[PDB]
RNA sequence: AUGCCGCGGAGCUAUCAUCUGCCGGAUAACGGCUGAGCCAGAAUCCGUGCCAGAAAGCGACGAUU
RNA sequence: CCAAGACGUUGCAUUCUUCGAUGUCGGCUCUUCCUAUCAUACCGAAUUCGGUAAGCGUUGGAUUGUUCACCCACUAAUAGGGAACGUGAGCUGGGUUUAGACCGUCGUGAGACAGGUUAGUUUUACCCUACUGAUGAAGU
RNA sequence: UCUAGUGGGCCAUUUUUGGUAAGCAGAACUGGCGAUGCGGGAUGAACCGAACGUGAGGUUAAGGUGCCGGAAUGUACGCUCAUCAGACACCAGAAAAGGUGUUAGUUCGAACUAGCCCUGAAAAUGGAUGGCGCUUAAGCGUACUACCCAUACCUCACCGUCUGGGUUAAGAAGCUCAGACGAGUAGGCAGGCGUGGAGGUUUGUGACGAAGCCUUGGGCGUGAGCCUGGGUCGAACAGCCUCUAGUG
RNA sequence: UGCCGAAGUUUCCCUCAGGAUAGCAGAAACUCAGAUCAGUUUUAUGAGGUAAAGCGAAUGAUUAGAGGU
RNA sequence: GUACGUGAAAUUGCUGAAAGGGAAGCAUUGGAAAUCAGUCUUAUAGGUCAGCAUCAGUUUUCGGGGGCGGAAAAAGAAUAAGGGAAGGUGGC
């Protein structure tokens, strides 16, 4: 008699848990080695998210050359510091880790990757590679060399110096970034000359680029088939409960279908956000990175009294628009989009007019105590 | 009729049910057998008739939960052992021992690669199929329903090839200088009358 | 049995608020080419993309009382 | 199919199971399948009709307990059907609904009515499975 | 002569009645199922073969021999290409008419007539020649050998029944020779096994352990059942002939 | 454990979920005998009105002309 | 040891043994492990399992020699005649 469609999507179950919190690259970008050697992955923390104003550049729109408002993400990003590389070679099967190459001095951040207790441990992680790294280095050589001749995919080992940003967490983040362009070679040579050292966001993002952000998102725990999958509501009248699905299916087949909304968790699960633009890439030393051309005023991105549960951003970060998956001071990956887009509202220019730094921990009313000092008397 | 501890099989050119056949038999027969070249193996009838029926065995799955469905195996390895294995009474456990007996791979890895490979009379697509019969491969079948491996294997199988290929000058070159030291022996004479 | 009323941060939440959601290949109908084969062509099928990760599929690596 | 689309022609009740009991219509909810296609896509024939095609969608209300129906609208369109005439340890109980009671007809009467009319207790999962999420021993 | 059970039937062949039809109702002959396993039909009460004591060997029926599956990926000559071919009776279902399908035929290039294939052909959880797969078949038609195996047939051993022939030199209620045969529900009959009590019997068993109980021990019988070793236990109990019954 | 092994049909019944009755069946016997027999064939000889056949034969239904009126 | 003669089965705990990929149990045949008895040991004769030989009964599978039959096979060969045409050889 009437018709509805399916609640919910059938592409993103089983709505389990995330088995990871750091969002997982999926798919890299295609290599093309007519492009310079470049990183295609980048991994920052969720600081907190504001609104700024923007004068709309797109033609024919009913507000071009007009002021619109949109909520944009800010997302921590202190450089990463290469330490090491890895190889992958095609095969029948798959890719096929060949070898890895590490560093030969890694940072007390990211050797606490490796231990669930470092406090207890004897903190002697990597403690023989640096010996044979510095008694022979042409084993290190043999490996570097095997990795040109046989590996097609070349992948950095980058860790995140965590204690930059404010955060409790002492645990570096550690993760593989795929390098695309020029040959094996060029991106062997290009890790080799890169251990540890840090490349900064400013080389990888553009200011405008459309990018995917990937990370797990906010965990709501275990809830119903009205929340969970969006179900209507039973009658006020039902006897021993409505918030659930009346019927779970028919006589036959004689089992509940995988298709049926249930209870469970919903929430903390692995979501890839698309196109993503850059609105501003912000220097932490700068201290007009949240000033614009057409406020002066100048100022930092961080609001009065500091990110809500995250504090005061003082390093690169990011300002993304519209909004992203997790919570704040979650670990994000932003990668570079794999489709080609010439859509105008990608390629237009951003230039933001005012950026709101008022606190968000309430109804903030001054952008800075200046300022404040000037009204209050 | 012979016996070999493993029997590597170069599965180019044979057809896949008559291979299967003589495969499933003589792993009953408690023989290890390797089949190599899995991307080779010829279907008769035409491409689009074996796209057809590979299609309605992808509609084949459980109406609850798809997972405990039939997992359809795109490889043409695994397309191969799915023959063989409907020919073994693979739900008990002496068809099911007789299962990990049989290797079916796409290409020739390189512990087989330096290893004689037979081929089956019994099931070549030459002495078997009229000429003018139309016949598909099972690497193109296995290409279109999802297999997503098959110009790696080429590359590698195009590198094996020349590999071998020097191999046989090589080996050439040996037994040609073989062959002209032998006849120089006056014994090849005083064993011309008892055939040899 | 939170006495009641105004405002109420934080959290939760609203298609009551905001952001985000694409191109490859083979084709059916059908139209061609030469005289089967190949080309063209659908919201179709199959893959890129996306979610899960075999708890008895797997690899590289670190340290080894 | 046949030629003057007429005329023809060929196709797509029973009582076997259950009376030491298989919960009996509709709606609500939710899912899935079929194509005999309403709309959308692609061509083809003179706003009108077909071919491939089930990918996606297929509404808000008035009355009636109704499945059909019929209306006022909107809409790209408001196609049809299966799932134990899908779906009561899922709901509601309007229809059906024992005992109360009223009316009309029938009966000498007790009563009858496949006529109308009001009132009329809707139990149980903690087991197995399945499904939905959550841990987890062990090869290496 | 006396008596039991039965006095709901059902299926198949052929003939047939009422019926739009039916896994429909009602009959006639024969064979089956009920009461009946076994080999084959993937599977199934009555379909095909064959009817059954315990075994050894050989050979067959129906059906089969690509793999699952024991047995020729046999021989000879052909037909078929199917975008969801075909695959063995009962049987799991299909038609008229068609085809620039193809192989043949018949008659005056044409009309035809015949096989195979295709169209006609059109549903609902994913899915069934039994499965895998099969295309000079592992499909279809025909011929021809080889091979596979039933509880059927054949020779043999043993068990029982019945039948016949011997036995005054052998619990004569004994001994001995020979042949045929062996399904079974309701029902019949015979001979045995086991339980409580009674008469007789056994120079019967037993506190140096009766009965009872437990037992990865041993022996006997077709079986009901019996015997025994080890352990536990503490006062009674059994074999044979007969009697009896609140006897499994 | 061994041997044998059915019936759902006839007739009557306030009978139709049941009985009596005949049949099938089991035990126990008794006689008879190369007899007295057979779910068979053959030879000999009867009987029947089904299949077919027929409508220029009766009866019944029906097509078409031609002749004699 | 009064929660008292004997102290069964259901059910239960511990120990030992083995098995276990969405039931278990059961039948046939043997392996493996465990366990055990008969038998012999003795009085020319006798214990357990084997191999060959010569026989008997049953059956299976290859081979040889011979007789008879048919149009007293049909053919064919060698050797004499006649006739014939080709899908025509040499010669044109």
């Amino acid at each position: 008699k009437f018709e509805q469609p399916r609640h919910g999507s059938l592409g993103f179950l089983p709505r389990k848990r995330a088995s990871r919190q750091r969002g997982k690259v999926k798919a890299f970008p295609k290599d093309d080695a007519s492009k310079p050697v470049h990183l295609t992955a980048f991994l920052g923390y969720k600081a907190g998210m504001t609104h700024i104003v923007r004068d709309l550049d797109r033609p024919g729109s009913k507000m071009h050359k007009r002021e619109i408002l949109e909520a944009v993400t800010v997302i921590e990003t202190p450089p990463m510091v290469v330490v090491g590389v890895v190889g992958y070679v095609e095969t029948p099967r798959g890719l096929r880790s060949l070898t890895t190459v590490w560093a030969e001095h890694l940072s007390e951040e990211v050797k606490r990757r490796f231990y669930k207790n470092w406090f207890k441990s004897k903190k002697k992680a990597f403690t023989k590679y640096a010996k044979k790294y510095a008694e022979s280095t042409q084993s290190i050589n043999r490996e570097l060399e095997r990795i040109k001749k046989y590996c097609s995919v070349v992948r950095v080992l980058a860790h995140t110096q965590i204690r930059k940003t404010p955060l409790a967490q002492k645990k570096a983040h550690l993760m593989e970034i795929q390098v695309n362009g020029g040959s094996v070679a060029d991106k062997v040579e290009w890790a080799r000359e890169h251990f540890e050292k840090t490349v900064d966001i400013k080389s990888t993002f553009e200011q405008n680029e459309m990018i995917d952000v990937i990370g797990v998102t906010r965990g709501k725990g275990n809830e119903g088939t009205t929340a969970r999958w969006g179900t209507k509501r039973l009658p006020r009248k039902t006897h021993r409960g409505l918030r659930k699905v009346a019927c779970i299916g028919a006589w036959h087949p004689a089992n509940v279908q995988w298709t049926v909304a249930r209870a469970g968790n919903a929430g903390y699960m692995h979501r890839t956000q698309l196109n993503s633009k850059i609105y501003r890439i912000g220097a932490g030393d700068d201290a007009k990175n949240a000033s614009t051309d057409f406020d002066a005023t100048e100022k930092r991105i961080t609001p009065m009294g500091g990110f809500v549960r995250y504090g005061v951003v003082e390093n690169d970060f990011v300002m993304l628009n519209g909004a992203t998956p997790g919570p704040v001071k979650r670990v994000l990956t932003l990668r570079k989009s794999l489709l080609t887009h010439t859509s105008r509202k990608a390629l237009e220019p951003v230039s933001l007019k005012w950026i709101d730094t008022a606190s968000k921990f309430g109804h903030g009313r001054f952008q800075t105590p200046a300022e404040a000092k000037q009204f209050l008397g | 009729s012979e016996f070999q501890k493993v029997v590597v099989i170069d599965a180019k050119g044979h057809l896949l049910g008559r291979l299967a056949s003589v495969v499933a038999k003589q792993l009953l027969g408690g023989q290890k057998v390797v089949v190599v070249r899995c991307e080779e193996l010829n279907i008769s009838g035409h491409f689009f008739r074996n796209k057809l029926k590979y299609l309605a065995y992808l509609r084949k799955a459980c109406r609850y939960n798809p997972s405990r469905g039939a997992f359809h195996f795109r490889a043409p390895s695994r397309i191969f052992q799915k023959a063989v294995r409907g020919m073994l009474p693979h739900k008990t456990a002496r068809g099911q021992a007789a299962l990990e007996h049989l290797q079916a791979v796409e290409g020739i890895p390189p512990p087989f690669d330096k290893q004689k490979r037979v081929v089956v009379p019994a099931a070549l697509r030459v002495l078997r199929l009229k000429p003018g019969r139309k016949y598909c491969t099972v690497g193109r079948l296995s290409s279109e329903v999802g297999w997503k491996y098959n110009d790696i294997v080429a590359k590698l199988e195009e590198r094996r090839k020349v590999k071998s290929a020097a191999f046989y000058q090589a080996k050439l070159a040996k037994q040609k200088k073989i062959a002209s030291a032998k006849e120089a022996s006056p014994v090849n004479q005083k064993l011309s009358q008892f055939g040899y």
